[PDB]
RNA sequence: AAAAGGUAUUGUUGCCCACCAAUUUUUAUAAUAAAAAUAACGUGCAGUAAUUAAUAUAUUUAUAAAAAUAUAUUUU
RNA sequence: AUAAAAAUAUAAAUAAUUUUUAUUUGUUUUUAAACACCAUUAGGUAUAUGCAAAUAUAAAAUUAUAGUAAUUAUAAAUUA
């Protein structure tokens, strides 16, 4: 008698592993969705991240390196630092700079035609 | 510093367990100035652990 | 190690002495292992174990007639391929190499 | 030359290194102790098989079909065009099994975001922790039950038989990392306490992994001290797998048992209904087999064509029946053994016998 | 223990269940079956391992077969028992043998020495 | 050694540790004693591998270094409030569903939205082992594994365009028990924040009457 | 516990420690394992009073026994395991049950005895002895 | 003393001592446990 | 973010050098406004005399 | 070895103070007057009849600050 | 992001910085690497004087960053390419973006991201608050009817 | 031979002693300079100093600077030290 | 004016410590073996926070108690 | 008898089952690169690839290689 009440209550215990088997497969169906959503979010915003493929970057390459070429009708930008770099002018000449920098720059290099960076005034 | 005898032993303790429950206390060998860099190639510049040795 | 790290029960006080072991103590068995160190050091105590003898059973290299301190104690029966060997070794470790892993170089040690 | 000596010096601490040094790389056992300078060439196609990236086979594509065909049929009709409906959630039934490509990113997801999107998020990127995840989850996915058992003893064993390789690899690259030592042994030692239930539940996916793996060696016994007791053997007893056989589905259990009220063994039973529970016999025990089988035929040779000789060790044994110790039987004269039989007579009476036990 | 929890017995030992470990011997096994040490001092037990003789004829068993074995009248001078059935035989190592493997590997190190055996390559 | 005294040496003052070593402990990394009242998987509180005690820091709220947190402990004092019932995520309707009850009844103080006892409070051996350094101020191995980050690193970048897990319906499963009276379903009738009801004795084969008797009262419900 | 050199604990004896423990600091609730003869020992000694009342919240591991106190003191006075090991259970003869209530004459159910029959059930020796019948023995306490 | 014997903090309970004496040999004879090897007593 | 800073050189291998434009994050406590739950007592005894001034 | 100054006549701070709980004082007089030789103090007949709460446990010994003892 | 690179550089002649950039993302797509956001800064004056192989320290530095998707080993491949060049001084290496300190859950939200956003630069102010709120509000306006194109 | 700057003989001073670099300027302290406060007009670089040094006085700065430069103590000791001021 | 230790137990003119002589008694007899007891003479003054703080571990050193060194640790 | 000097990375590895040789607990290659230390003016050493269990307590009184005497260790009292 006891063997029958153990079988039964066991057949039940493991239809009730079998029914938590099948809640949580739909459990994790609901974190896939979910999943989804929060996801082809992140994926379309990846979709705007510029890459730069091998046929393009020797063009990107002058475009960032021209970022500050010593003349511009527009105000330059900062750095990942955010100071007002040097603007340089082409293959390699500091050709303006910034007066937090032009006393010291001057002072140590005597002879370098030196300028003091003015940058685009809102003036005008 | 030894009326926390026992701040220390937690501390070591731990650092015990990470070591595998074995070199309770062991601390890390001292290494040089230029250890991690003038040593040549194959023998661990970072002092590792103790239990690593 | 082969080496007796404590050679004396030096953590003997009241169960809960909250240390290892008292400085009283510790003075009693560094004077007991000051005393072992020179007798070893100064009979230039040499052990030797060599693979595939039955490491237990020590080798006393300092006990060979080619090595021994003593005159009129014979020190130990080896036999030859082995005393060649040895005797050889403590010669050996008698410098440190340059070109190699140093080691402590001791005048008693030749 | 000779064996390594070290020249301890009893007033240091520890001796000096061997003059014949031999080693330089302290040498990497396994988990009960023997070397391997490298793993086998399984193991590095197995490296190689998870730096390159496993790609998901096409078995959950078909499998996928064949079970939802609805759902296919919708991909069927949508293939290629940016999706905004999961039509294949069913198809990676959990975070897990995405592992063809990066952050579980399900290949039918990143049709329409760039070309560039799809190579970032490909098998080309994944970490190195990411790639070895990746075999690990496909693996337990094609020997589990259902695919949320992670508990399985296929399961677990192929699981941990990855991750023990994984382990390999990094040491026999960086030695004194010993901690990892310590990791390894014991996983290991649990990857061999799984495995000695698989090869207790169903040996056929027991071989694919042992073959495919190559791990016997964390399961060769490695003590003799053990395994001639039956210790090695106990602990599929332990772990409760004493009967999980189907005998009744293998071996016909029909003779298998003796019998009560007879008392005749398990072959006896088999010969009194006729049948061969015998397992392969290597050559050894075929060679002394035959030679017991012709033992009779040499008796019918031998005294009948030279019953000199017949005559010949007539003579010889029947003087030794004769001769000798012995001639009637006692307790004294024939108890089974001798030697430990008395203990009070072996080494002065009875030197015949050099130790007074010989036999369990 | 074990052997009277399991079996009625007309005298003691005569029913032995074991890791069958050991066959080399030509139609011979070795059983590996515990008895029971009881302290009474401590009010506890410990059941211990002995290697037994078991005839087998007909050479079944493999290693490992978990093994009912039986006494009789002896068998040669050490085996006093034969193989009286199988509990469970070793699948594995039947198609281990059947394939033409040892049905076992063997032990990786041999009995506890005390010399420093070196072993290069 | 001399195998005898060389000293007339007669100190008095012998420490009650020294003498009931069975009840105090002066090792370090013992001094957290005999706790069988935690709920680790040991009664010697130094043997359990897991929550290594910061010493200086911990005690301001549960009285010393040694014993559980008040968020982790097993066994509760009189006077002293147990813990408080974890309700749903949003905690809108944990005053809701008191609307059967008195209208103004205020939130209940043994409920909490953030309510974990594996939340693992901070430790300084356990997650700045500053043991294998100088102790400069500057190093440790600050372990990051445990507190809640206070950047704005997440709930900036974790902010999303959809709407939050308790909008989508992602979770399945619910409360753990089930439908419980404060949480799930609208609790109907009294509080009992003692436990006067729950230590609950049945009078009853059926169980239809349960009993809680003092010394001098006998509660019948 | 983990090698040879352990005693082997038990629900029985972690029960008796907790409570003794709980006695010691003067809480009122104690969250105790939870096995048959865990509760056992409870129901009976709540059937002796000893404890203010347990409650089974047929939490698969635990259940919360609610302590009395008297003038300040543990109404469990003491409270011993049986066996600070698991490996020895110590079956008790009726005989040894009977010369428990025997002191020097005077019969005293003072101290109360759990023991687990053979029946699988789990009753004090008070009963056990009304039955002369003996079990393993859970604890002593008084 | 750090290798003294151990003392209890406090006696043990004599019926405790009592009760882990029901299983050992001078109980066992009078069960019934040996099988006297010998002429045993004369 | 310190040593990393110095390790590519932006942040000086030793210094401050952001230090006066910093002291307005900094907090100026000691100078006037009395903060009860400062560790300085010369700071407390400056204001329990000026109030007693 | 420089131990604190007073220490050697420090109370035990843990049981320093059960000596003085008035539940100990309910006990240890209960008997003494018990015997019939001796005559009770005038605050025993009385707190007698008004026996001390039952769960003022010190903070000692419940080892619980937060504890509204 | 994979990884982010400030490789700081001597301001050579524009022949020479593009060349190196010319060989070092080359070097990355040999590498089966991506490029993510190739910044570039005018020179500035470090902390540190820099030294190469003419041991001169160098007190201005022209700058790049270089954010990547790369293989995470082919990683150590380039940088050795990278730090052997004769022009870098010095290349972060972060490791950490794609799980940043303050986070923990999602990956995506990190790997998504730039540096520019990671770490939030010295420039901003309290201003890319209501700037970053317009950005989201005006891409995830059309962040859907965009990929629902093809 | 050759010294740290926080040695005792850091800048030695002989016949033999030599001291690198140049020192105008951009001098080989450039990026190794704690605390430079530029001058206001006229004001007193006896202010300057004698409030430089409290600071670094009161921030236990000079304690270590002095300290750990002089000796190398053993890291126990260094720790003993350092901890029983953090405890003192 | 305010905080400090003892191997001594009226207590630093206090104790101990080692090598250094005979003795003894057992013995696993490494320059001269090892250990147990003891009460000479002599080098000193090594420990009692003790005259460069002590204690454990280790390299080296040596008329002896020990020291330089390298680690930890406070029985500083 | 030159002395100026060596900072960066998180998740992340599930627990329970017989590794009792297996692994394992601070001596490391190289100044032609230095601090340091030791010896001394005339050098060596200058710091975790072999080797090497070992504090973190499973306990039965000190010493003593497990035969020697009858014990020894200890903490708060008292000390300008």
């Amino acid at each position: 008698k006891k063997r029958l009440e153990a079988k039964q209550m066991t057949e039940g215990r493991q239809a009730l592993k079998k029914k938590h088997l099948d809640l949580l497969r739909e459990f994790h169906e609901r974190q896939f969705f979910f999943w989804y959503e929060r996801a082809s979010e992140r994926l379309q915003s990846m979709n705007l991240i510029q890459y730069i493929p091998q046929s393009r970057v020797q063009e990107h390459i002058e475009r960032e390196l021209d970022k500050y070429v010593a003349g511009k009708s527009e105000a330059y930008p900062l750095n990942f630092v955010g100071q007002m770099p040097l603007v340089e002018d082409r293959e390699g000449n500091i050709v303006e700079v910034p007066e937090g920098l032009l006393t010291n720059h001057v002072s140590e290099h005597p002879e370098s035609t030196v300028k003091p960076h003015q940058p685009h005034e809102s003036t005008s | 510093p030894h009326d926390w005898r026992h701040f220390y032993a937690q501390e070591k303790l731990v650092r015990e367990r990470q070591q595998n429950g074995h070199a309770y206390g062991r601390r890390p060998k001292q290494f040089s100035f230029g250890a991690r860099y003038v040593k040549t190639e194959g023998y661990g510049k970072r002092p590792r652990l103790p239990y690593n040795k | 190690r082969w080496a007796a790290k404590f050679y004396g029960r030096v953590t003997f006080g009241p169960r809960n002495y909250p240390y290892p072991s008292s400085r009283w103590l510790a003075r009693r068995f560094k004077m007991k292992k000051h005393r072992i160190i020179k007798r070893f050091r100064f009979r230039r105590y040499k052990l030797a174990a060599v693979a595939n003898l039955p490491f237990a059973k020590m080798i006393r290299v300092g006990l060979l007639p080619e090595l021994k301190s003593s005159k009129t104690k014979k020190g130990d029966d080896v036999e030859a391929d082995l005393s060649g060997r040895l005797v050889s070794a403590v010669r050996s470790s008698g410098g440190k190499k340059k070109g190699n892993r140093g080691r402590p170089k001791s005048k008693y040690q030749i | 030359e000779h064996p390594s000596i070290w020249l301890w010096y009893p007033w240091r601490m520890n001796p000096e290194p061997p003059t014949p040094g031999m080693p330089q790389r302290r040498a990497l056992k396994n988990l009960h102790g023997a070397v391997f300078t490298d793993l086998t060439p399984v193991q590095k196609k197995r490296q190689e098989q998870m730096l390159y990236g496993i790609n998901i086979p096409e078995t959950r594509q078909m499998k996928f079909e064949q079970e939802h065909p609805l759902l296919a049929s919708a991909l069927r009709q949508l293939d290629g065009q940016p999706k905004g409906f999961p039509f294949w959630y069913k198809k990676y039934p959990t975070r897990r099994h995405a592992y063809g490509n990066r952050f579980s990113i399900p290949d039918e997801m990143l049709e329409g975001y760039g070309e560039e999107m799809k190579k970032a998020l490909s098998k080309e990127m994944m970490s190195i922790q990411e790639k070895q995840f990746a075999q690990e989850a496909m693996y337990m996915e094609r020997y589990a039950e259902h695919d949320f058992d992670t508990t399985s003893p296929a399961v677990l064993a192929v699981k941990r038989a990855l991750k023990c390789r994984v382990l390999r690899n990094h040491l026999l690259t960086n030695p004194h990392n010993n901690i990892i030592k310590a990791v390894l042994a014991n996983t290991e030692k649990k990857l061999s306490h799984a495995l000695r239930k698989l090869r207790k539940v169903d040996f056929k996916k027991y071989w694919e992994i042992i073959r495919d793996h190559d791990v016997q060696d964390v399961l060769q016994p490695s003590n003799l001290v053990t395994y001639r007791q039956g210790a090695y053997w106990k602990y599929d007893w332990n772990a409760g797998l004493a009967i999980s056989t189907n005998l009744a589905d293998v071996l016909d259990p029909r003779g298998l048992n003796g019998c009560v009220e007879t008392g005749r063994s398990r072959s006896e039973v088999a010969r009194d209904l006729g049948l061969s529970y015998t397992r392969p016999l290597q050559e050894n025990e075929k060679k002394q087999l035959s030679h017991q089988a012709l033992y009779y035929e040499r008796l019918a040779k031998f005294k009948m064509e030279q019953p000199e000789a017949a005559r010949a060790l007539e003579r010889e044994r029947f003087v030794r029946k004769f001769s000798g110790m012995f001639a009637k039987m006692d307790i004294k004269s024939g108890a089974p053994d001798f030697p430990s039989t008395y203990r009070k007579l072996l080494g002065t009476k009875v030197v015949r016998w050099a130790s007074k036990r010989h036999g369990p | 223990d074990l052997t009277s929890l399991i079996f009625n017995q007309p005298r003691q030992g005569s029913d032995k269940i074991g890791y069958v470990v050991g066959t080399s011997m030509l139609k011979t096994a070795v059983v590996a079956a515990n008895h029971m040490v009881y302290y009474p001092k401590f009010n506890q037990r410990v059941s211990r391992t002995s290697r037994f003789f078991a005839h087998d004829e007909d050479l079944a068993c493999v290693e490992g077969d978990l093994v009912h074995i039986k006494q009789c009248r002896k068998i040669s001078k050490y085996k006093h028992y034969y193989v009286f059935s199988i509990l469970e035989p070793n699948i594995e190592g039947r198609e281990r043998l059947k394939l033409g493997l040892k049905a076992v590997p063997p032990p990786l190190f041999g009995y506890p020495v005390s010399r420093r055996i070196v072993k290069l390559n | 050694i001399k195998t005898l005294d060389v000293r007339e040496y007669r100190p008095l003052a012998t420490p009650i540790e020294f003498r009931f070593y069975q009840r105090y402990a002066n090792h370090p990394n013992r001094q957290s004693g005999i706790q069988f009242l935690t709920h680790y998987n040991t009664h010697q509180r130094f043997r359990v591998n897991k929550d290594y005690i910061d010493y200086m820091h911990w005690g301001k709220e549960q009285g010393q270094a040694r014993l559980p947190h008040r968020h982790q402990r097993v066994a509760f004092d009189f006077d002293d409030q147990l813990h408080p019932t974890r309700t749903l995520d949003n905690e809108g309707d944990s005053y809701a569903w008191c609307a059967e009850q008195d209208p103004t009844l205020g939130p209940h103080p043994d409920l909490d939205a953030s309510f974990d006892p594996n939340r693992r409070v901070f430790s300084h051996p356990e997650h700045w082992n500053k043991m294998f350094s100088k102790r400069r101020p500057g190093e440790g191995r600050i372990d990051l594994r445990v507190l809640p980050s206070q950047s704005l690193l997440g709930p900036l970048m974790e902010q999303s365009d959809t709407q939050g897990a308790a909008y989508f319906r992602y979770d399945n499963r619910g409360h753990s028990n089930g439908r419980v009276p404060g949480l799930n379903t609208p609790f109907f009738g009294e509080f009992d924040r003692k436990m006067m009801q729950a230590m609950s004795r049945p009078l009853n084969a059926d169980r239809t009457i349960t009993g809680n008797d003092g010394r001098f009262s006998k509660t019948i419900m | 516990p983990r090698y040879w050199t352990y005693n082997v604990f038990t629900p029985v004896y972690d029960f008796c420690h907790r409570i003794r423990e709980a006695t010691e600091q003067r809480k009122r609730f104690v969250i105790v394992p939870s096995t048959v003869e865990t509760r056992g020992c409870a129901r009976v000694m709540l059937g002796h009073g000893l404890v203010a009342g347990f409650r089974d919240f047929h939490n698969d591991r635990a259940f919360a026994v609610e302590l009395k106190y008297f003038q300040g003191d543990s109404t469990i006075n003491v409270i011993e395991p049986c066996a600070y090991d698991g490996k020895t259970e110590f079956e008790w003869s009726p005989k040894m049950m009977r010369r428990l209530m025997n002191t020097h004459g005077i019969h005293n159910r003072l101290v109360v005895y759990i023991c687990r029959t053979a029946d699988n059930r789990v009753i004090d020796h008070i009963q056990a002895v009304k039955e002369n019948v003996g079990g393993r023995g859970l604890i002593m306490v008084h | 003393h750090r290798s003294g014997k151990a003392r209890a903090f406090v006696f043990r309970d004599p019926t405790l001592k009592m009760m882990r004496a029901g299983s050992g040999y001078q109980q066992l004879r009078r069960m019934g446990m040996p099988i006297q090897v010998s002429k045993g007593w004369r | 973010a310190k040593a990393q800073a110095v390790r590519i050189g932006l942040y000086p291998r030793f210094g401050n050098p952001f230090w006066f434009r910093s002291q307005k994050f900094r907090p100026k406590a000691y100078q006037e406004n009395y903060d009860p739950t400062t560790y300085s007592t010369k700071h407390t005894m400056e204001h329990f005399a000026y109030n007693w001034v | 070895y420089k131990m604190p100054k007073n220490m050697g006549v420090a109370p035990r701070f843990d049981v320093w103070n059960e000596s003085y709980e008035p539940w100990q004082h309910m006990k240890r007089m209960g008997r003494l007057v018990g015997t019939g030789f001796y005559i009770p103090p005038e605050w025993y007949n009385h707190f007698r009849m008004f026996p001390p709460i039952n769960h003022n446990f010190q903070q000692e010994k419940t080892l619980n600050p937060r504890n509204e003892s | 992001v994979f990884y982010a690179f400030v490789l700081v550089m001597k301001p050579r002649q524009r022949r020479f910085t593009s060349q190196a950039l010319r060989e070092i993302a080359v070097a990355i797509y040999n590498n089966g690497g991506l490029i993510r956001k190739l910044s570039n800064e005018g020179v500035m004056r470090p902390y540190s004087r820099f030294r190469d192989a003419d041991n001169t320290p160098l007190t201005y530095a022209r700058y790049v960053t270089l954010q990547v998707d790369m293989g995470e080993e082919q990683m150590r491949k380039v940088e050795k390419i990278m730090k052997e060049h004769q022009d870098v001084f010095i290349t972060l290496n972060l490791n950490n973006l794609e799980r940043p300190v303050g986070i923990r859950y999602f990956p995506l939200d990190t790997f998504t991201r730039l540096e520019e956003e990671i770490n939030w630069p010295p420039q901003t102010s309290a201003d890319i608050y209501k700037q970053l709120e317009m950005n989201w509000k005006e891409f995830s306006r059309t962040r859907w009817s965009n990929f629902l194109r093809n | 031979g050759g010294y740290m700057m926080y040695h005792r003989k850091s800048m030695g001073t002989m016949k033999y002693s030599k001291w690198k670099g140049a020192h105008g300027g951009v001098s080989h302290f450039y990026g190794r300079t704690p605390m430079v406060e530029e001058v206001k007009r006229n004001e007193p670089i006896t202010l300057i100093d004698r409030r430089i040094m409290h600071y670094v006085h009161r921030s236990r700065l000079r304690h270590f600077q002095l300290f750990r430069s002089y000796q190398q103590k053993s890291n126990a000791t260094e720790c003993k030290l350092r901890e029983g001021e953090m405890l003192r």
